């Protein structure tokens, strides 16, 4: 077994990307830092949410792009946007920074390395 | 003590291919060598790239031919041993992959870049294993250690894949705890959550990665908490034929025997007859399915663990 | 269209958890003229 | 042979002896190899039957009735609960429906094989009829006949081992339960190893659409060719009999037209998919 | 050797493992041809078209390599 | 012709519409025990 550990990585790596781009940012309880830029008139566990969110890592590479509006059950979704969207109704902005537990987990996959904060815009359009 | 080995036979038999569509240059009287030298002496090397920057790929943005790549590994590793003078033993050691890979492609208008589109791959394998350890227990329509061994090592598999998930530095989310509540009664995934409470959130009973390894593990002998949760095995485990002509040799010169030979074979295989990337898995926030499964990267329909002792024993002795 | 197994019984769907059971498959539409002979049929084993 | 006093099999009315013999039903149903009609060019249902009027054993004149066929989508379902009974699948080990389904025990497993193993508890505890129980709880359900040995009324006899005439001892020769004996040598030979499940096309899936076409055809002691699709009738004066003497008999042809239905239950507009052929027997007074 | 017949129940199923049949003659005990389908190409057979006066009735198949093989089946 | 009198190949039927499928005459439309009250006894066999 070769399990790796990058909570306190991942979280002095957000400490320090909220530190060079002037950002506040309020911290759960399981990690998750989440900015709501704006609301509208909440979603739960068992819920249909529209997305034009994108995601890309702390050096402004993208890695997923959704310009257009995209339904996810988000129930599906990773911790971070079960965390995240239950915060702000439709027609709100948020901006996640979903550390690598909350993420893809140690491993990740193609594309995405292991141990890695991603940070998402997500535009929530309809609770539907 | 090593001299007992004689022969070791090895068969390495490599197959490759590539199919590239949308090559505008047509050849020459004699030939050709535009795209590389080595692709017209098979280089399979990469060169849908160097073909897209060097501007001989279709400018077409709706190609609907696929380039397409094949690969066949074959091992077929023999040998002969010889440990006692009468005693002779043939070990052979067997594998097989072949993997396909096609994908859509695209050449940007500007700076001309090989845009890959769709790409997925798919494919068999089969490698020789030895699940001896668990041939002669007693398994039938009443009881099965062996699958008493797969019911209980799929929790052992599931906890390994969420450390390695999970990294070990938060408390692994399980069905059970108070994060993650057995649902109401209406909700749909209340079976789900209640048939598996113990496990983590990613990996199921109904994983695939959690019950193939553990299977795998069942079946053949190992522990589950130090068996290999891949796939794929690299190193095949040798099938055996032993040959005996050697009870003739203590005093059945005399004692009303003019023959005796002993013979047994073990040969056994895990196969996996088509497997293939799954779509699912990509970078998309969507990791779990309907099941609440983590998406694998590979995904197959059947397994099989096929032993065969042909003979078990053989007995042939003439008076 | 609203025949879509990711999303049943969602929001909107025409189709319940009821459509997952051979026994209760014409109780899962939430339509109203549905016909085990033209919109659905069953197989309780069928080989692929 | 039709029975309309006697109680039928899985019948639980609390009034059957003080009811109209002629309400009363017997029918069998049976599944059809080839369901395309229209390719097969099935032109008719022809069938020789011996007039039941005019032999030795005659029945008496006021004894006149109907048969019924039916072709089409006809439901699996024997007992009307929705769901697939299955005995091999059956057993005190075996996972139930956690509510009774309203005709006794039905296996909540999803069945493999309709087949029974060789063990003869297993067989004792499976072969229990098309109700799922061992004539032991079958009071409970069929609570209006609970104090006779046989409720729910499906208990099997073997012809060999009954007692009385010919007819007397097929009576209960269609019982489901216990008609799966292991052993041939039994006194109560099975006569047949297959489990009684509600799949009569042994597609695995019971289906209960209603969809078929429905003829008829009356049996009265003054029958004639040209009508009720009569299209030959033949007289035999002199027939040998075991005992030495002699008696009468009539053979009538029926030819019914598939072509032209009688009624339409359903939706059914073609031939095209025929799967199910069911024939039941109704008016009768007395034993025919 | 390749083949295997069966009969059910007033059916007649064929099939040939790893060839192709080519042509199946149906013949009663008497020597008439009570089917006969000049033209198939399958790997798989169901004549259920049989009237069978008699129980025993002979069938001959050749396969697409010419292979002439006869097998007395009775009629269920 | 297609041999329809073979006696293994029947089995027990379901209580049968007679006129339509709104035709609750023999009980076939009730969904309790009263569904099977007019199932009068039938033999149906070869004599061996």
């Amino acid at each position: 077994d070769e399990v790796k550990d990058y909570t306190a990585e991942n979280e002095k790596e957000i400490v320090d990307y909220l530190a060079q781009n002037n950002l506040t940012a309020q911290r759960t309880n399981s990690g998750l830092y989440y900015i709501i830029t704006k609301e509208g008139s909440h979603p739960t566990l068992n819920s249909n949410i529209t997305v034009i969110y994108k995601g890309y890592f702390t050096n402004g590479k993208v890695f997923d792009e959704s310009t257009e509006g995209v339904s996810y059950s988000l129930r599906t979704l990773i911790p971070g946007w079960k965390e995240g969207i239950p915060l702000l109704k439709s027609g709100g902005e948020i901006q996640l920074f979903v550390p690598a537990h909350l993420g893809y987990g140690s491993n990740g996959n193609k594309t995405v390395p292991g141990g890695a904060v991603l940070i998402f815009e997500i535009t929530l359009v309809s609770v539907n | 003590v090593l001299t007992s080995i004689k022969n070791v036979q090895i068969n390495y038999t490599k197959n490759s291919g590539t199919v590239l569509p949308g090559y505008t240059p047509s050849v020459g009287f004699l030939g050709t060598s535009k795209p590389s030298l080595g692709f017209v002496f098979g280089s399979q090397d990469d060169v849908r790239y160097e073909a897209a920057k060097r501007g001989w790929l279709t400018t077409y943005q709706d190609f609907n031919q696929s380039f397409t790549q094949v690969s066949n590994k074959l091992l077929k590793v023999t040998a002969n041993i010889d440990l006692l003078p009468d005693l002779k033993v043939d070990l052979s050691m067997d594998r097989s992959y072949s993997e396909n890979t096609s994908e859509q492609y695209s050449v940007d208008p500007s700076t001309n870049e090989y845009k890959p589109l769709s790409p997925y791959t798919y494919g068999m394998f089969s490698i020789s294993t030895v699940m001896i350890k668990t041939a002669f227990s007693p398994s039938d329509e009443t009881q099965s250690a062996a699958f008493d061994d797969f019911r209980s090592n799929r929790l052992i598999i599931a906890n390994r894949l969420a450390e390695g998930h999970y990294g070990s530095g938060v408390a692994i989310p399980r069905y059970g705890d108070a994060n993650n509540p057995i649902p109401a009664e209406t909700d749909p995934n209340y079976a789900v959550y209640t048939a598996n409470q113990g496990y983590p959130i990613g990996y199921t009973k109904s994983n695939q990665a959690v019950l193939l390894p553990a299977f795998l593990a069942a079946y053949t002998g190992s522990d589950a908490s130090s068996s290999s949760t891949n796939i794929f095995r690299s190193f095949p485990i040798p099938n055996w034929s032993i040959k005996y002509n050697g009870l003739m040799r203590y005093k059945y010169f005399k004692d009303k025997f003019k023959r005796f030979s002993l013979q047994h074979n073990y040969r056994a295989s895990y196969t996996i007859n088509q497997f293939r990337s799954n779509f699912d898995y990509n970078s998309s926030p969507k990791v779990q399915d309907v099941n609440t499964n983590f998406y694998n990267e590979i995904i197959m329909s059947n397994v099989n663990l096929v032993e065969q002792f042909s003979p078990l024993i053989r007995m042939d002795f003439e008076l | 269209n609203k025949y879509d197994p990711a999303t049943i019984g969602q929001a909107g769907s025409f189709l319940n958890s009821n459509i997952r059971e051979i026994v209760t498959a014409k109780s899962g539409f939430n339509n109203t003229n549905v016909s085990e002979a033209t919109d659905y049929s069953v197989l309780e084993n069928a080989r692929k | 042979t039709y029975y309309p006093g006697e109680r039928g099999p899985y019948n639980n009315n609390p009034s059957f002896g003080a009811s109209n013999p002629s309400a009363n039903f017997g029918g069998i149903m049976r599944a059809l190899n080839s369901t395309n009609f229209e390719q097969g060019n099935v032109e008719y249902i022809q069938f020789w039957v011996l007039d039941p009027y005019v032999g030795n054993g005659e029945s008496p004149a006021t004894n006149a009735g109907k048969i019924y066929f039916n072709l089409g989508e006809i439901s699996e379902d024997v007992l009307k609960d929705g769901r697939k009974q299955y005995e091999n699948g059956l057993g005190p080990d075996q996972v139930m429906v956690n509510p009774q389904p309203l005709w006794g025990d039905v296996p909540a497993s999803q069945s493999l094989i309709y087949a029974f193993d060789t063990n003869p508890d297993n067989r004792k505890n499976q072969d229990v009829g098309l109700d799922g129980l061992p004539s032991s709880r079958e009071g409970s359900i069929y609570t209006n006949y609970a104090g006779e040995a046989d409720p729910a009324g499906d208990d099997y006899t073997y012809y060999l081992n009954a007692d009385g005439g010919v007819l007397e001892r097929y009576k209960n020769y269609n019982g489901t339960e216990g008609n799966s004996a292991v052993s041939i040598n039994d006194p109560n030979r099975g006569s047949t190893t297959l489990p009684d499940v509600e799949d009569i096309n042994r597609d695995n899936t019971m289906s209960t659409i209603n969809a078929y076409y429905e003829y008829s055809i009356d049996v009265k002691p003054g029958m004639q060719v040209g009508e009720n699709y009569i299209t030959d009738i033949r007289e035999v004066t002199n027939v040998d009999l075991p005992n030495g003497g002699t008696t009468n008999a009539r053979w009538i042809q029926f030819k019914i037209p598939v072509s032209q239905p009688q009624n339409t239950i359903g939706n059914i507009t073609d031939f095209r998919s025929i799967r199910f052929m069911r024939m039941f027997m109704t008016g009768f007074n007395s034993q025919m | 050797d390749g083949l295997l017949i069966s009969v059910k129940d007033k059916t007649i199923k064929v099939t040939s493992a790893k060839e192709n049949i080519k042509e199946v003659n149906i013949f009663d005990i008497t020597g008439k041809l009570i089917y006969n389908k000049k033209k198939v190409g399958n790997t798989e057979l169901s004549i259920s078209n049989l009237q069978s006066a008699d129980q025993v009735l002979l069938v001959k198949v050749n396969l697409e390599n010419n292979a002439q093989i006869t097998r007395k089946v009775i009629f269920k | 012709t297609i041999d329809m009198r073979s006696a293994y190949a029947w089995s027990l039927a379901s209580t049968p519409f007679i006129t339509s499928i709104n035709d609750n005459t023999f009980n076939a439309n009730s969904n309790t025990l009263e569904y099977g009250f007019k199932r009068a006894k039938l033999s149906w066999y070869t004599i061996d």
